[PDB]
RNA sequence: UAUACAAAAUUGUUAAGUGCUGAUUUAACCAAUAAAAAUAUAAAUAAUUUUACCAUUAGGUA
C-alpha cells in the first residue's frame, strides 16, 4: 500500500500546488525537511561575517616589514571552524603553540552564552557529565533553545550507547531527570522541542525500553503537535527515531504505520528510514516462515509491499547505500527470492556500492535451497580478496550449510583446500558438522574427504569451545565412515566419544554395522559383526529397522554366525511386537542442517564502541607522566667524553 | 546468598505492612530475581530511631530479612524502591555475601585462596551466625538427635 | 599456515603459562617440568652437574669435560640464582 | 634505520628462503624474457643524438 | 548529599536547584491532594515525585468520585484535569 | 557570530595597540583635556538648572 | 596478587592445594565449610571433564559452573546460576573467553597476539565507560593512557605479524583508523613507518602468498 | 686578547552530623582500577596530555 500513498501524496500536494498558485511552475511533489537546514547553513558560511572571522593569518608582508616591532612582529589571532576547517591540522605538537590544552571546556566556559552546544559536544575536552553540563549552563543562565536541548539529550544518547547493555538504566534515569530539568526549567527561557523529543525517543531506543519510549515521548510530541498549530512540526528526524524505536523494539506494525504517516504527510522520507523499514518487512517474513514451518498478512502482499519500498527508494530520488544494500538483501532473504538477491548486488556493483560483508553473507544465504551454485559459491569466495574484505567463520558456515544442503561434498572439500586451510582461524563446532554432514551425505565420498574431516575434528577438539554438537559431529562422522567403509576409523571415533563420555547411539551402531557391511575389501568379517552387534544386549540399546537392514547386509557380506542368526530373529520378533503395539516401525531419524539466518549465527564478538579521534586528541584526558631531569641533564661539557670519565674512580 | 536486605520499618498495621512486602515481592520477581528467604523478626526496641515519612523520633520499629538473587541493573531498581518506600525507615544492605570481608586487609596469601560457592550456596543464617545458634546445634544436626532426645526430660 | 615466531621468548619456546603474561619467568617451571620428564628397567639418572646439550658443545679441556655431562634437553634452564 | 638489527633481520631472511625454498620450490623452468631498456641512467642528460 | 524528605539521596547541589522545589506535595499542594493513594505504587508519592514525571499515574478526582491515569507533567505543567469533570461541564454548559 | 566577530577585532587591535610601549601614568591623560560634564552633556540636549 | 587473581580467573583449581585445604579454609573452618546430611550420592566421576580445561570454556552458568552439573537440580537453581545473575567480572570474563575461543591458538593460550590485542581493547573500553561517568579520576586517566599505548603496540604487532586476523578484526569492530599516526611532522620524516624495523618486524609478509615478488 | 679542559590509593556510592543556599566534616561495605610488543644495546626503544549570637578568626554571651 506504500506505493499507492506514495503516488496518492505526490498528487495531492501538486494539486494543492496548483490551487495555490492560482491562488496567489514545476514544483517537487514532496517536501524537503533538510534543503532549508542546509540553505541556512550555505549563506551563514558564506555571509561576510563568517568568512571575514575564518580568514587565513596574515603573511610577513601583511603584517609589516622584516621584524622586531611589537605587535606587528607575528601573525594575529586565527580562529577555525572545526566542522569546516579553513586550514589543515587544526592541531599541532610544537613547543610554543600547542592548541590541544585550549580545546577543553573551560575556556568554553567564558564564552557559554554565544556557544554552540552541539559543537561543544563534538569538539571538547574534559566534558562533563551531560547532567553537570545542563546544571552548569542554568547556572549561567542562558537561553538554551531546542537545538541546545537536543545537543545535551544527543551527548547522553551518546554516553547511553557507549555504556554496555547491563549499564544503561543509570544513564537512562539521568536522562529522563534532564528531560524533567529542561521541563520545568522556566527561567532562562528553555525550550523543549520536536528534536528533543526525538532524541529523547532515540535514547528509550538505544537502551531498549518500547513501553517507556513509545507511549510516553512519542505520545507528548504529538499532543505537543496537536495543542500548538505548526510551532510543533514534526520533522523527518522524529519520524527516523520512530523507526528506530520501532526496529529496536522489534514492532514491524508500528513501523509501517509511522512510515505511512511519513509518505501520507506529503515530505520524503530518508534513506535510513527506508532501510529501517526493510528491516521490519524482513523481520516480518521471518516470522512468518517460522509460522508456516510451525504449520496474518498474505506472504505475497508483504513480498509486494517490500517491493514496493523497494521501488519507493529510487521514486523519491534517494541514492542506496551499504546498509540499504544489507536491508533489502535481509527482505529477500526473508522473502526467498534469490534471483532479487543476485540482482540487487549487481545493481550495487554496478555504480558505486562499497559491498560489506554481510552482503555477501546474505548472498550466500540466499541461495541456500538452490542447486547448481557452487561454482558461484567459488568465484564470490575469490572475488572477496580484490574488493579489500577476507572471509570469516560466518561465511565460511554459510557456505558449509549450503554445501550440506546440496549434498555435492566435492564443492566443500574444495572450499576447505583452496581457501580456509590458508586462514588459519579456529573452527567451529557448527562449522564442522555442516563440512560433515556434506561430505557425508554426497555422492560418491573419497578418503580425502574422511582426511579431512579427522584433520577438522582434531583442530575443533584442540581448540576451545562453549557449544556442545560432539554427538551429532561423531554421529555423522561414523555415518561417513559408514559410506566409505572406514570400519576401523568408525571403531575408533568410539574412544572418543567415551572420553567425551558421551553415550552410544543406535544409529552410530547402525552406522558401524553399515560400515562392516560395506567394507569387504579393507577389513571386516564375522568377528566384527558379532562385536557390533553385542552392543544393543551389552549396552541395552533398542534395536532398529535399520539396525535390521544393516545386520542383514553384513550378514549376505559376510556369512552365517550363529550368534548373529539368534540376533537377527529377536530382533525381527521386537520389530513386530512394536509394530503391535503401534502403526508404523520405527527408523533413524536423520540429523537435521542448520539454516539459521547469518544474523543469529552466534556471533563471537561482543562490542567495542572506541574511537580513535578521541583516543588520538586525549579527550577524557589522558596522561603520560612525562621524564623529567634525565632527559635534559648532559653533564658538563667543558672538554671531550672519553672513555672512563675525566677522572676514572675516586676515593672518598 | 547474593544480597541481603534488613528492613527497619515502622510497625503499622498488619494490611499495610503485608501490602508493603507484596510490593517488594512483586517488583522483584518482575525484575527477574528470586527470594532465597523472607523472615521477619517481630517489633524490636532499637536505641535511636527517626521516622522520615512521619517525622516522629521514637523508639519502635520491625526488623525483615530478606535474601535475594538478583543482577546488579535489577537490584539497583529494587534498592531504589526500597529506600523510595514510605514504610521502610532504614533499608540496609548486604553485599558482602558471596566474598569474605576483608580478606584483602588481612593478608595478601588469603586474597585468592577462597572459593565462593560455599558462602554462595549457604544461606545468610550461615554466613552470620546468631547468638542463640552455635556449632554444637550444627552437629546435632547429624547426630541422629531424634533417637537421643528421648531423656532431656528425665530429672 | 606459516606462524611467525616474533620475539626471542617466542623462539625459544615459552609456554607463557601464566595468564595473560608474556613477561613472567619461566625458568623454574621448565626446570621442574624437566625433573617432571626424567625417568626414576634400567633407568639411569642425571647427574647435577651443568650439562650441554649437543656432544660438541663439550670443552676442549679434557680436565674440563669431567665436569660436564651430556644432556639431551635437561641441560637448559640450568642454576639456582636468579636475576638480581 | 637502526642498524643494530640488521643480524636479527639477516638470520630472519636466511629463514624465509629456505622456507620458500622448501614449500614452495620451483613449479618448473620460465623461459628467459628479453630484457628491456631502462630510463634512469646515471650521469647528466645524454643528447638526442 | 541530601536525602529528599529522607527517602531519595541526591547531590546537595542538584538537590538545591531542581529536586527540591519541583516536588509536587510541595510545589502544588493543591495537585497533590488528589493523588490516589490505592491504584499508585507504595513507593511513588507526591513527597518524591516530580512535577514532570512524564510516567502516568492514577489521580482521584476532588470534585467527583472519578480514577483516571494522567502524567504529572500533563496534569501541572500542560495543564490537566478530570475527563469525567471535563465531559460534565461541556454537557452542562 | 557577529559578536565573537567582535570581541575578535578587538584582540587584534589591542595587539596592535602592543606596538605603542607602556602606556602613560593617568596625569597626562587629565591634563589633556579641559573639558567638563556641561560640554560633554549638551551635545545631546540641554538639561535644565536644578531647582 | 594480579597474576593471582588472573589465574584463578582462567583456570578451574589452582588455588586448592593437593590437600584440598585454603589456607582461608586452615584458619576459619566454619566458614569454609557447614554440614548437610544429604550425600553427594549422584556426584560421581565427571565423564564430560575433557571439553571444560578452562574457565573460558563454560562462560554460559555463574562461576564457570558446566552444564552437564545441573541435572539433579531446580530450575530455580538453574534460574539463580543463569546468566543474568552474573556479576560485572564474570560478564567481563565472558567477553574475553568468547574472544579468546575465537582467536585462540590451544586449549591454555592466552597470550596469541590477537587474543592480547582483543584484551588491550576491552580494557579500553572498561576504562573509558568507567570515565563516562566518573570524569575525576586522575588514575584511570593514566592507566586509561597507558592501556591505550599497549594496545597500540598489540595493534601493530599483530598487523605485522598476522595480517589476517587483524583486518578481520577491525572490519568487525568498526575502528578503521585506529592505527593512525598522531603527528603529520613525525610522520611525513618516517617516523611513523620506523616502527616497524626498529620493532623486529620489517621483513614479515610472505611475499609469495600475497603477491608476485618477480 | 687567544690558550693552559676553573590498591591502608583514587572516583563514585551510602550513613550520621554541624551549618542554614553555594556549603559542609568523618566512617563503612560494595563497584572500577596493580602484571601483560619487540631490543639492552637499540645511540634519540620516550610523550607533547593531566591535577547559635557578639566580639576577632578562637574569646566571650547564649
Ligand atoms: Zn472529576
Amino acid at each position: 500500500r506504500l506505493a499507492a500513498a506514495a503516488v496518492k501524496a505526490a498528487e495531492w500536494y501538486a494539486a494543492e500546488n496548483r490551487r495555490k498558485q492560482k491562488g496567489g511552475c514545476t514544483a517537487p511533489l514532496w517536501f524537503d525537511d533538510t534543503e532549508q537546514n542546509l540553505l541556512a547553513r550555505e549563506q551563514h558560511v558564506r555571509s561576510p561575517a563568517y568568512r571575514e572571522l575564518h580568514r587565513p593569518a596574515l603573511t610577513n608582508a601583511a603584517m609589516g616589514l622584516y621584524g622586531g616591532e611589537p605587535g606587528f612582529e607575528k601573525a594575529h589571532r586565527v580562529w577555525v571552524d572545526p566542522d569546516r576547517p579553513h586550514i589543515k591540522h587544526i592541531y599541532n605538537q610544537t613547543a610554543l603553540a600547542r592548541n590541544l590544552r585550549y580545546a577543553r571546556y573551560g575556556y568554553f566556559k567564558r564564552d557559554m552564552h554565544l556557544l554552540d552546544v552541539d559543537k561543544l559536544v563534538r569538539h571538547a575536552r574534559l566534558l562533563p557529565t551531560p547532567g553537570r553540563l545542563l546544571t552548569d549552563f542554568l547556572y549561567q543562565r542562558v537561553p538554551l533553545p531546542d537545538k541546545s536541548c537536543a545537543a545535551l539529550i544527543r551527548y547522553q544518547r551518546q554516553q547511553i550507547e557507549m555504556l554496555e547493555v547491563w549499564g544503561r538504566h543509570a544513564s537512562f534515569q539521568c536522562a529522563v531527570e534532564m528531560f524533567e530539568r529542561m521541563i520545568v526549567t522556566n527561567i532562562p527561557p528553555v525550550e523543549v522541542g520536536v528534536e528533543t523529543h526525538g532524541e529523547m525517543v532515540l535514547c528509550a531506543a538505544a537502551c531498549g525500553k518500547w513501553e517507556e519510549g513509545w507511549n510516553v515521548y512519542a505520545n507528548r510530541a504529538r499532543e505537543l503537535e496537536k495543542e500548538s498549530p505548526e510551532s510543533f512540526i514534526l520533522n523527518t528526524f522524529f519520524f527516523d527515531a520512530l523507526l528506530t524505536l520501532c526496529v529496536a523494539a522489534g514492532r514491524v506494525s508500528e513501523g509501517i504505520d509511522t512510515l505511512e504517516e511519513v509518505i501520507k504527510r506529503n515530505l520524503r522520507p530518508r534513506g535510513t528510514m527506508l532501510n529501517k523499514a526493510m528491516i521490519l518487512y524482513s523481520i516480518l517474513g521471518e516470522q512468518m516462515s517460522k509460522h508456516e514451518a510451525s504449520r496474518l498478512c498474505e506472504p505475497e502482499e508483504v513480498e509486494k509491499m517490500g517491493l514496493e519500498v523497494w521501488s519507493l527508494f529510487d521514486f523519491y530520488q534517494l541514492p542506496r547505500t551499504t546498509a540499504s544494500i544489507e536491508a533489502y538483501m535481509r527482505m529477500c532473504c526473508a522473502f526467498n527470492k534469490p534471483t532479487l538477491v543476485l540482482k540487487a548486488q549487481g545493481f550495487a556493483d554496478a555504480s558505486d556500492i562499497r559491498l560489506s560483508i554481510e552482503c555477501f553473507h546474505w548472498l550466500v544465504y540466499a541461495i541456500r535451497g538452490v542447486a547448481g551454485f557452487g561454482d558461484y559459491v567459488m568465484d564470490v569466495l575469490s572475488q572477496l580478496r580484490p574488493r579489500g574484505l577476507t572471509p570469516d567463520f560466518v561465511l565460511f558456515t554459510l557456505s558449509f550449510m549450503y554445501c550440506a544442503l546440496q549434498r555435492d561434498g566435492e564443492l566443500a572439500l574444495a572450499i576447505f583446500d583452496q581457501h580456509f586451510v590458508h586462514q588459519n582461524m579456529n573452527p567451529t563446532p557448527e562449522m564442522v558438522l555442516l563440512f560433515i554432514q556434506a561430505c557425508s551425505n554426497c555422492e560418491e565420498p573419497t578418503a580425502v574427504m574422511l582426511e579431512r574431516s579427522e584433520t577438522l575434528i582434531k583442530r575443533l577438539e584442540a581448540v576451545g569451545s562453549s557449544v556442545d554438537l560432539i554427538s551429532p559431529i561423531y554421529d555423522q562422522f561414523l555415518e561417513l565412515c559408514a559410506h566409505l567403509g572406514a570400519v576401523a576409523s568408525g571403531f575408533s571415533a568410539l574412544k572418543r566419544i567415551v572420553g567425551f563420555g558421551k553415550p552410544l547411539t543406535t544409529r552410530m551402531i547402525n552406522s558401524l554395522l553399515l560400515a562392516n557391511s560395506n567394507a569387504i575389501s579393507s577389513n571386516g568379517s564375522l568377528s566384527m559383526t558379532e562385536e557390533l552387534v553385542g552392543f544393543f544386549t551389552l549396552l541395552k540399546i533398542r534395536p532398529n529397522a535399520d539396525t535390521e537392514i544393516c545386520v542383514n547386509l553384513c550378514r549376505d557380506a559376510f556369512g552365517e554366525s550363529p550368534v548373529v542368526n539368534d540376533f537377527i530373529k529377536v530382533i525381527g520378533e521386537s520389530l513386530q511386537g512394536d509394530s503391535e503395539k503401534g502403526e508404523a516401525p520405527q527408523y533413524d531419524e536423520d540429523i537435521p542442517v542448520i539454516q539459521v539466518p547469518p544474523h543469529e549465527l552466534r556471533q563471537l564478538r561482543t562490542e567495542w564502541k572506541l574511537s580513535p579521534r578521541d583516543i588520538v586528541l586525549r579527550r577524557f584526558g589522558q596522561h603520560t607522566k612525562p621524564p623529567g631531569k634525565a632527559a635534559l641533564d648532559v653533564g658538563s661539557m667543558r672538554g671531550s667524553v672519553i672513555p672512563f670519565g675525566r677522572s676514572p674512580g675516586e676515593q672518598l | 546468598v547474593f544480597y541481603s536486605f534488613v528492613l527497619v520499618m515502622k510497625p503499622r498495621q498488619r494490611r499495610f505492612t503485608s501490602q508493603a512486602l507484596r510490593e517488594i515481592g512483586v517488583a522483584v520477581y518482575s525484575n527477574g530475581g528470586l527470594i532465597r528467604s523472607i523472615t521477619n523478626e517481630g517489633i524490636m526496641r532499637p536505641y535511636s530511631r527517626f521516622r522520615d515519612a512521619d517525622n516522629t523520633p521514637l523508639t519502635y520499629a520491625r526488623y525483615i530479612i530478606l535474601q535475594l538473587d538478583m543482577g546488579e541493573e535489577e537490584m539497583g531498581k529494587v534498592d531504589k524502591i526500597i529506600r523510595e518506600h514510605q514504610d521502610v525507615l532504614m533499608a540496609l544492605k548486604l553485599n558482602n555475601l558471596e566474598r569474605p570481608v576483608g580478606i584483602r586487609s588481612g593478608n595478601k596469601e588469603l586474597q585468592a585462596a577462597y572459593f565462593p560457592l560455599d558462602t554462595f550456596t549457604r544461606l545468610e543464617e550461615e554466613i552470620n551466625w546468631s547468638p542463640q545458634t552455635s556449632a554444637d546445634i550444627y552437629t546435632q544436626l547429624e547426630m541422629n538427635w531424634k533417637e537421643f532426645s528421648r531423656t532431656r526430660w528425665s530429672s | 599456515g606459516h606462524r611467525l615466531l616474533h620475539g626471542k621468548r617466542e623462539r625459544e619456546g615459552s609456554l607463557f603459562a601464566v595468564a595473560n603474561d608474556v613477561k613472567r619467568d619461566e625458568r623454574l617451571l621448565r626446570q621442574q617440568l624437566n625433573a617432571l620428564l626424567e625417568e626414576e628397567v634400567p633407568q639411569t639418572p642425571l647427574v647435577d652437574l651443568p650439562g650441554v646439550e649437543r656432544r660438541r658443545d663439550l670443552p676442549a679441556d679434557p680436565i674440563t669435560r669431567l665436569f660436564f655431562q651430556h644432556k639431551g634437553d635437561h641441560a637448559l634452564y640450568y642454576g639456582t640464582y636468579d636475576k638480581p | 634505520l637502526k642498524a643494530g638489527l640488521l643480524g636479527h633481520y639477516q638470520q630472519e631472511a636466511f629463514e624465509a628462503r629456505k622456507r620458500f625454498e622448501e614449500s614452495t620450490t620451483y613449479p618448473g623452468p620460465i623461459r628467459a624474457a628479453t630484457p628491456g631498456d631502462t630510463r634512469f641512467y646515471s650521469g647528466s642528460l645524454e643528447s638526442i643524438l | 548529599h541530601i536525602r529528599i524528605a529522607n527517602r531519595k539521596r541526591v547531590e546537595m547541589f542538584v538537590a538545591k536547584r531542581f529536586h527540591l522545589p519541583t516536588r509536587l506535595a510541595t510545589a502544588a499542594p493543591d495537585i497533590a491532594a488528589e493523588w490516589h493513594d490505592e491504584l499508585n505504587p507504595m513507593h511513588m508519592y507526591p513527597a518524591i515525585i516530580g512535577i514532570g514525571h512524564v510516567q502516568p499515574v492514577w489521580w482521584k478526582c476532588a470534585i467527583c468520585s472519578h480514577s483516571y491515569q494522567m502524567s504529572v507533567e500533563k496534569r501541572v505543567v500542560r495543564g490537566g484535569g478530570c475527563p469525567q469533570c471535563v465531559v460534565n461541564g461541556k454537557r452542562a454548559v | 557570530t557577529q559578536e565573537k566577530l567582535a570581541a575578535a577585532i578587538q584582540e587584534h587591535v589591542q595587539d596592535a595597540y602592543r606596538f605603542s610601549g607602556p602606556t602613560p601614568d593617568q596625569p597626562r591623560n587629565r591634563l589633556a583635556d579641559p573639558v567638563t560634564f556641561e560640554d560633554a552633556n549638551n551635545m545631546i540636549a540641554p538639561n535644565a538648572p536644578a531647582a | 596478587p594480579v597474576q593471582k587473581k588472573r589465574q584463578e580467573q582462567m583456570l578451574y583449581g589452582v588455588n586448592i592445594p593437593e590437600t584440598r585445604q585454603m589456607k582461608f579454609e586452615e584458619q576459619h573452618p566454619l566458614l569454609a565449610g557447614a554440614l548437610r546430611k544429604l550425600e553427594g550420592q549422584p556426584k560421581g566421576f565427571p565423564f564430560w571433564y575433557r571439553k571444560y580445561p578452562t574457565r573460558r570454556h563454560a562462560y554460559e552458568y555463574r562461576f564457570s559452573i558446566p552444564v552437564e552439573m545441573l541435572d539433579g537440580y531446580n530450575d530455580d537453581v538453574k534460574k539463580a546460576l543463569s546468566k543474568g545473575m552474573m556479576s560485572i567480572q564474570e560478564k567481563q570474563f565472558a567477553q574475553e573467553a568468547m574472544y579468546m575461543e575465537r582467536y585462540a591458538e590451544h586449549d591454555f593460550d592466552t597470550t596469541s597476539p590477537a587474543v592480547l590485542a582483543v584484551k588491550r581493547a576491552l580494557k579500553c573500553r572498561v576504562l573509558r565507560n568507567h570515565l563516562l561517568t566518573n570524569p575525576h579520576n586522575n588514575i584511570i586517566k593514566t592507566v586509561l593512557a597507558n592501556t591505550e599505548r599497549k594496545l597500540n603496540h598489540a595493534l601493530r604487532r599483530l598487523r605485522k605479524v598476522d595480517f589476517k586476523k587483524y583486518w578481520e578484526i577491525i572490519r568487525d569492530h568498526d575502528v578503521q583508523d585506529i592505527l593512525q599516526p598522531p603527528n603529520l611532522v613525525t610522520y611525513r620524516q618516517g617516523s611513523y613507518w620506523k616502527y616497524d624495523w626498529n620493532a623486529g618486524l620489517a621483513i614479515s609478509t610472505n611475499l609469495a602468498d600475497v603477491m608476485d615478488p618477480r
